[PDB]
């Protein structure tokens, strides 16, 4: 601010402003599945085949 | 014979933080009217983590 009434009148406003918004979301699933299955119904020859 | 197992597993974070920094003046009633000074000043930080 300034004011005078015999010299030195005048007026100044220097306004600043500064802003910096930084987001950084950062996601990261990760599945993994395995199943197996087995069966057996076994089989023999027999001991007198040819 | 069947089982089974599972094991959910949940960890979250959070750090949510802030400023808030001002200043001022105002030497006004001689040799200079008036003149008048403040700043400004605030800061955030919110980080999740899960």
């Amino acid at each position: 601010t300034e004011l005078a009434l015999f010299s030195r009148v005048n007026g100044k406003f220097s306004t600043e402003f500064q802003r910096m918004k930084t987001l950084q979301v950062k996601d990261q699933a990760v599945t993994t599945r395995v199943q197996v299955r087995n069966r057996i119904y076994t089989v023999k020859t027999t001991p007198t085949s040819e | 014979v069947q089982e089974d197992h599972v094991r959910s597993s949940f960890l979250l974070d959070n750090q949510n933080s802030q400023n808030t920094v001002t200043a001022s003046a105002g030497i006004a009633f001689l040799n200079i009217v008036n003149f008048k000074v403040e700043t400004d000043y605030i800061s955030q930080t919110s980080l999740t983590k899960d």
